[PDB]
RNA sequence: CGCGGGGUGGAGCAGCCUGGUAGCUCGUCGGGCUCAUAACCCGAAGGUCGUCGGUUCAAAUCCGGCCCCCGCAACCA
RNA sequence: CUUUAAUGUUUGAUGUUCUAACGUUGACCCGUAAUCCGGGUUGCGGACAGUGUCUGGUGGGUAGUUUGACUGGGGCGGUCUCCUCCUAAAGAGUAACGGAGGAGCACGAAGGUUGGCUAAUCCUGGUCGGACAUCAGGAGGUUAGUGCAAUGGCAUAAGCCAGCUUGACUGCGAGCGUGACGGCGCGAGCAGGUGCGAAAGCAGGUCAUAGUGAUCCGGUGGUUCUGAAUGGAAGGGCCAUC
RNA sequence: AAUUCCUUGUCGGGUAAGUUCCGACCUGCACGAAUGGCGUAAUGAUGGCCAGGCUGUCUCCACCCGAGACUCAGUGAAAUUGAACUCGCUGUGAAGAUGCAGUGUACCCGCGGCAAGACGGAAAGACCCCGUGAACCUUUACUAUAGCUUGACACUGAACAU
RNA sequence: GUUUAUUAAAAACACAGCACUGUGCAAACACGAAAGUGGACGUAUACGGUGUGACGCCUGCCCGGUGCCGGAAGGUUAAUU
RNA sequence: GUAACGGGGCUAAACCAUGCACCGAAGCUGCGGCAGCGACGCUUAUGCGUUGUUGGGUAGGGGAGCGUUCUGUAAGCCUG
RNA sequence: AGGACCGAACCGACUAAUGUUGAAAAAUUAGCGGAUGACUUGUGGCUGGGGGUGAAAGGCCAAUCAAACCGGGAGAUAGCU
RNA sequence: UUUUGUAUAAUGGGUCAGCGACUUAUAUUCUGUAGCAAGGUUAACCGAAUAGGGGAGCCGAAGGGAAACCGAGUCUUAACU
RNA sequence: CCAUAGGUUAAUGAGGCGAACCGGGGGAACUGAAACAUCUAAGUACCCCGAGGAAAAGAAAUCAACCGAGAUUCCCCCAG
């Protein structure tokens, strides 16, 4: 039968133009007042998945 | 996505966004595809007939990709600026 | 962690607020600071309010 | 025992050495105090991290009455 | 966080209970009295009546924010 | 409005009484050859009891589980995250139940800037006043200070005063450093808008390095982004935040 | 002391000599009054101790009688087994050697015996640890839950009061 | 007397006796989704449970804790409304 | 059980100093053979006159093969 | 008269040696306890698996018991060999 | 075989013969190879029919953004050197 | 009292067995989640009742989206 997508993974990752994956950064959820503005700002934009854990992501999302 | 007992990359990261239902019923049309239709007139229905867009498509966009040679009359469809220009050059017409 | 967190709200009328910490035992009086409201794009007065 | 603890290593020290051509913004030294002082075309960070403010070559030198190590950047 | 109830001489409790109003149990001192500690009386020191503002002639008594103590159920990643 | 009385009648509770549901493991009759069961007559009880649904309590009676790791075997004890030093072999890193110490904050000024200033300790003299307050002067030269551990810094002071203030700004960010990654860190400059200064300038928290917690699930505020026929809305998203 | 760790407590009795036993003392680590206290005749394949009788239990074994063992005839297993042309010693060695090194000794093959070694055979150690095993048991572990119990509504009605 | 059939026969269990406690009979309690059955064709001098364990002398103080029994003035408290 | 040179034995066959010999390995060389990997140049049957070098190997990765039963090729071919 | 005594059958099973690939998957010989009782035994019947039964040892429930046996879920799962 | 390491006195095998362990299905990804190529390919099904039809679909030729939306750009921001 | 319950006849039908498939009533656990309780396994195994050659379902108080489609079942898509 068809491979099932890891649905959590689907929620967290979007495949990009060159076949990478963007994700929202961790740590910008709560406990914010203590985090510096700068840090928060840096966390805001979506970022590419690293070369190391790309494989895992791919495994999770076969249909991507 | 099992990294030993460590919280795996997807569980580590926040979920984001939502899936739009309006996005599933939108379509993207290359200029190269305007030749494949018949009569030189481009409606949604005509596109469907041609088998370019798909049946469950309410909204369609014409994009500057490929090129159009024949004069073409685009009817009730969104056209990007470059694509519009290309159509004009070809000798076409765009009406809403 | 006796220092409670508070929310400085703009007098400009915008929903914008800064957040910060305040020791309420030593400083009972309300905190007023002229801070930059990014929505109005002006330096407006930000009075203290509860984090809620 | 009351002794098993020690903090994670901070990977300090000179990152770019004498004569080494760097891009502007490149960190030259991570340090605790001003063990090295910022000379010409080198900026000092908030944690006393020395970084290039211009592209060029790192130049360590001893300068001043207190005989302090100054890092300057010379343009190529 | 939501709701309810309280902060009253040194302590707890009445006076709030729809303003015109500091009493109760002790505690302390002094006097009388006893062999007397006591029992008992007389006399007195001791209260922004949680805090502040408002309605009003008049509030601890009505209300608003704020602070603290307690109770309440509630989920709590 | 505070406070009750009068005349007229709609849910509470608390009894009294009754009978017609219901109960009867009371008596007699019948099906019937029958201590079952049913029907009848009758007495007692009686809207209670008892059952169903919902509900609070109790509930090892029963069940499913659970009950960490490191560890010079295991248990017991200790430890688990973060910072400083040493171990660490002059780049970085580097282990042990190796040797020593700290943190789970604080501060609307202890932040920003402009202007000014320079410490410990000792000796001598000096009312109360003494080893030790406060005042002089000399020696002294940072042996002091750093809001707190340790290390590295610090007179251009990062140490100590005073004036005026919110840059403890919003959007960004070349380029680096450090991590397996999640991440964490440094950052000139650009746009907007601000403060201090005559001006050059400096200011995106604090001398630096601890002071912290991913995701999910929720809470509050903003935002026409979305809105299951359409208009709305709910819910969701995005930004802020708990 | 079925309880006393220290402890073979101390004193006495018993014995030539008594960590046991009996009697006391009390200094009860840590008895104690129906998870009974203290007595107690009788009973006990009950625990401990002492004495008489008796004895091969022993000093210290001897002989004899039978059943095996031994030889012949007939039948005829088993555990075990990588292969073996299967010595000693000293050393070495995955750290205890028939097998390696050095060395010594040893003609080939039975039978009766013995059991020191073959880390001999018999059971994938029962001890110990480990496994995000198992099971049962436990409780004021968590979550449930049968049962017991509370109320509301239902089956369930009528008057009359307070 | 009984017991670990097959390593434990005992000081273990049982025992008559004692005590507490529940139980008023459609009994308590038990087996039963229930009907019903046991208790018992018994009825408090009876039955169940618990402990103790012939007999003799006896059985002391503590109700703070955990249970259990009684109490309901207040506080708190579900479904319901 | 000698048992603390491996043994015999040794006054050197021990030790120190200098030298020249020789033995000594699957090291290096010699001759023959196979294979991989690169060059350069042929003029090809996509490999060849040649020329360097490499070829211990567990986990493991890559490449090329043998053989077995069965299907086609096969009512073919071998086989009393 | 007697859960009286001694002692055969009968019921047991304390010691012992033997046996331990046994004559026997618990026996033997020598001794041993009860032996009119809470005895023993035959035949038949009832109690069923989180269930029975248990003078209680977690005993026993067909040489199996801290949850029988047989089939099924089932090729459970096994970071282990 | 397992091991840092086994002649090991660590595991396993008395011997022989036969059997005895990386499979299959469906998805997905990369490599080779063949087809066609800005196109490629059909599925069920029709069709006695491995033909041919069938292009429903799928994948590809455009991305950016949470999304509306825009589009060789786009998101970010009031705006980007 | 009538009646009713009951009773005696008479007729017709039923009973049980049977592989799988089907509808309904009940309904696990191991297992996966690298523990485990929500969840998973799975409405699976199993138990029970009823039927037929098939069963079940079925002629919109159905979808859809302002255009329209036109009962059920079954297959491929939609789509992991
Ligand atoms: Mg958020
Ligand atoms: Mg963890
Ligand atoms: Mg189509
Ligand atoms: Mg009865
Ligand atoms: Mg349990
Ligand atoms: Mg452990
Ligand atoms: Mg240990
Ligand atoms: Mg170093
Ligand atoms: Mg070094
Ligand atoms: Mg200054
Ligand atoms: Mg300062
Ligand atoms: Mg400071
Ligand atoms: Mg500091
Ligand atoms: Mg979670
Ligand atoms: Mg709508
Ligand atoms: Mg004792
Ligand atoms: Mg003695
Ligand atoms: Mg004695
Ligand atoms: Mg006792
Ligand atoms: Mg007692
Ligand atoms: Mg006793
Ligand atoms: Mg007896
Ligand atoms: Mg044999
Ligand atoms: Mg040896
Ligand atoms: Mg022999
Ligand atoms: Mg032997
Ligand atoms: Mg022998
Ligand atoms: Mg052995
Ligand atoms: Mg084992
Ligand atoms: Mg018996
Ligand atoms: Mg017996
Ligand atoms: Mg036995
Ligand atoms: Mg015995
Ligand atoms: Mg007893
Ligand atoms: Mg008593
Ligand atoms: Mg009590
Ligand atoms: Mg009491
Ligand atoms: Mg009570
Ligand atoms: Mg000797
Ligand atoms: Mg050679
Ligand atoms: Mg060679
Ligand atoms: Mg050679
Ligand atoms: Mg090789
Ligand atoms: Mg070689
Ligand atoms: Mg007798
Ligand atoms: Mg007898
Ligand atoms: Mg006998
Ligand atoms: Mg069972
Ligand atoms: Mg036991
Ligand atoms: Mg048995
Ligand atoms: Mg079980
Ligand atoms: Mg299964
Ligand atoms: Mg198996
Ligand atoms: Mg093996
Ligand atoms: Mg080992
Ligand atoms: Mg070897
Ligand atoms: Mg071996
Ligand atoms: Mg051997
Ligand atoms: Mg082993
Ligand atoms: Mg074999
Ligand atoms: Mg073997
Ligand atoms: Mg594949
Ligand atoms: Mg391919
Ligand atoms: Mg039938
Ligand atoms: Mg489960
Ligand atoms: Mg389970
Ligand atoms: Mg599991
Ligand atoms: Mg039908
Ligand atoms: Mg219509």
């Amino acid at each position: 039968p068809k491979i099932k997508t890891v649905r959590g993974a689907a929620k967290r990752f979007k495949k990009t133009g060159k076949g990478g994956f963007k994700h929202k950064h961790a740590n910008l959820r709560h406990i914010l007042t203590k985090k510096a503005t700068k840090r928060k700002r840096h966390l805001r934009p979506k970022a590419m998945v690293s070369k190391g854990d790309l494989g895992l992501v791919i495994a999770c999302l076969p249909y991507a | 996505g099992f990294e030993g007992g460590q919280m795996p990359l997807y569980r580590r990261l926040p979920k984001f966004g939502f899936t739009s239902r309006k996005a599933a019923i939108t379509a993207e049309i290359r200029l190269s595809d305007l030749a494949k239709v018949e009569g030189g007139v481009v409606d949604l229905n005509t596109l469907k007939a041609a088998n370019i867009i798909g049946i469950q498509i309410e909204f369609a966009k014409v994009i500057l990709a490929g090129e159009v040679t024949t004069p073409v009359t685009v009817r009730g469809l969104r056209v990007t600026k470059g694509a519009r220009a290309a159509i004009e050059a070809a000798g076409g017409k765009i009406e809403e | 962690g006796i220092r409670e967190k508070i929310k400085l709200v703009s007098s400009a009328g915008t929903g914008h607020f800064y957040t910060t910490t305040k020791n309420k035992r030593t400083k009972p009086e309300k905190l007023e600071l002229k801070k930059f409201d990014p929505v109005v794009r002006q330096h407006v007065i930000y009075k203290e309010a509860k984090i809620k | 025992t009351r002794n098993g603890r020690d903090s994670e290593a901070k990977r300090l020290g000179v990152k770019r050495f004498g004569g080494e051509s760097v891009l502007a913004g490149s960190i030259i030294v991570r340090q605790r105090g001003t063990k090295f002082h910022a000379g010409a075309n080198v900026g000092c960070g908030r944690d006393h991290t020395l970084f290039a403010k211009a592209d060029g070559k790192v130049k360590f030198e001893v300068k001043g009455p207190k005989n302090r190590k100054f890092i300057s950047i010379e343009a190529e």
